[PDB]
């Protein structure tokens, strides 16, 4: 039941501050570390930073000057701010739970000073403490992401948001494959990404495929979603495509009705 | 800062593939490497942590190992669903500082070939009443995922106004693609027919629509 929900703006102008929030459930926020990871389009995963159970934060060294991470245990929320954003900061941003642990081990004979009542150094003879052989402990760092959030796509652009226009792709005799028929919806001219599509409020999942968007020369995106249904059901069963465009807080339901031919 | 992974690795169905992850003494060599699987259109999934420990729900055909500054993710009994991007990671000089690999795309060869099924939608009545016209050509259920799409007006090629998406995987491990032809409603009613022509593995499927036809 460990769930992580990123929230924040989908579009931000250059030089502005990107502020994201992560709402958590299924685990105690005050006893687990939460981290932010991002992935720019076509690039590799990039660590941003984390905050642990004690409230202490660690950041990516190359980006530390632009990053701020805070949390509120009583609200089950963790925040992330990125200052002076540019096009290079366009990415999917992930909230995560992270295992974090530093181990300091000493060889045989040498004892860690934190054990024997340079607290993080080894000592051969704790009785000497002054004439004792001392070394540096073998330090290993453990970090892995446990759970991943669904991610929030953030586009850095000076262009303006635009809600989508949804048009039916109605089946006909030129759209059937015998017992099955294809129908869909064309989601045209929206900005920015992403758009998700479901069918009959999610009650229809088999045969569904939502195609990746295409970038027109106008700067707007378009995509299509298709579903295969029995051809005999076109007269009776009604089919509705549910379009979700969070950047503009738009939801569109479009009934796809069959053509006469 | 960025661990070194091969850009792409290939294997056949049922066979074995190893993905390498090379770093330095301050990350991979420090000895606690993790592995993550990214399927297109899905959140990342943790597969391996602590070099060899397997996360719950991960099949035992995923296995991790490490030798010095190089870690390896081995995938055996290779299945079509394994096609994804794979990233390694480890801490670097702090348990709150992570570095990731450059990523590896896994392709699973030896899957059943399939010719594409093409569906061409004419501009809808609603879009026409908005003084716009888009022809939508949907291509589905083909393998391998490499098609070429061409458009015709009556019988001459059409180059302008065409946008085509790169083929991506469906839920049944077959590939799908889409292509669009944007026209004015006048151009739509001008010619006698429009065609979407898809070439795939020495096969060509062409669908035609006509403004005079329903």
């Amino acid at each position: 039941k460990v769930q992580l929900q990123e929230s924040g703006p989908s579009l931000v102008k250059p030089s502005q501050t990107l502020s994201l929030t992560c709402t958590t459930s299924g685990f105690s926020l005050s006893d687990n570390a939460v981290g932010w990871v991002r992935q720019a389009p076509g690039k590799a995963l990039e660590w941003l930073g984390s905050i642990d159970s004690g409230g202490s934060t660690g950041y990516n060294p190359g980006l530390k000057s632009r990053l701020s991470i805070t949390k509120d245990n009583s609200k089950s929320q963790v925040s992330l701010s990125v200052s002076s954003v540019t096009t290079a900061d366009s990415a999917t941003y992930y909230c995560t739970t992270v295992h974090q642990q530093t181990r300091k081990s000493c060889p045989a004979g040498y004892t860690l000073a934190k054990d024997c009542g340079g607290s993080e150094d080894c000592y051969d003879d704790c009785s000497d403490i002054l004439s004792s052989h001392t070394l540096s402990p073998t330090t290993t760092y453990e970090l892995h992401v446990d759970a991943w959030g669904q991610g929030l796509l953030v586009t850095v652009s000076s262009a303006s948001t635009k809600g989508p226009s949804v048009f039916p792709l109605a089946p006909s005799s030129k759209s059937t494959s015998g017992g099955t028929a294809a129908l869909g919806c064309l989601v045209k001219d929206y900005f920015p990404e992403p758009v998700t599509v479901s069918w009959n409020s999610g009650a229809l999942t088999s045969g569904v495929h939502t195609f990746p968007a295409v970038l027109q020369s106008s700067g707007l995106y378009s995509l299509s979603s298709v579903v295969t249904v029995p051809s005999s059901s076109l007269g009776t069963q009604t089919y509705i495509c549910n379009v979700n465009h969070k950047p503009s807080n738009t939801k569109v339901d479009k009934k796809v009705e069959p053509k006469s031919c | 800062a960025v661990l070194n992974q091969p850009s792409s690795v290939s294997g056949s169905l049922g066979q074995r593939v190893s993905i390498t992850c090379s770093g330095s003494s301050s990350n991979v060599g420090n000895g606690y490497v993790s592995w993550y699987q990214l399927i297109p259109g899905s959140a990342p999934r943790t597969l391996i942590y602590g070099d060899t420990s397997r996360a719950s729900g991960v099949p035992d055909r995923f296995s991790g190992s490490r030798s010095g500054n190089t870690a390896t993710l081995t995938i055996s009994s290779l299945q079509a669903e394994d096609e994804a991007d794979y990233f390694c990671a480890s801490a670097e000089d702090s348990s709150s500082n992570a570095v990731f690999g450059s990523g590896t795309t896994l392709t699973v060869l030896g899957q059943p070939k399939a010719a594409p099924s093409v569906t061409l939608f004419p501009p809808s009545s609603e879009e026409l009443q908005a003084n716009k016209a888009t022809l939508v050509c949907l291509i589905s259920d083909f393998y391998p995922g490499a098609v070429t799409v061409a458009w015709k007006a009556d019988s001459s090629p059409v180059k302008a106004g065409v946008e085509t998406t790169t083929p991506s995987k469906q839920s049944n491990n077959k590939y799908a693609a889409s292509s669009y032809l944007s026209l004015t409603p006048e151009q739509w009613k001008s010619h006698r027919s429009y065609s979407c022509q898809v070439t795939h593995e020495g096969s060509t499927v062409e669908k035609t629509v006509a403004p005079t036809e329903c």
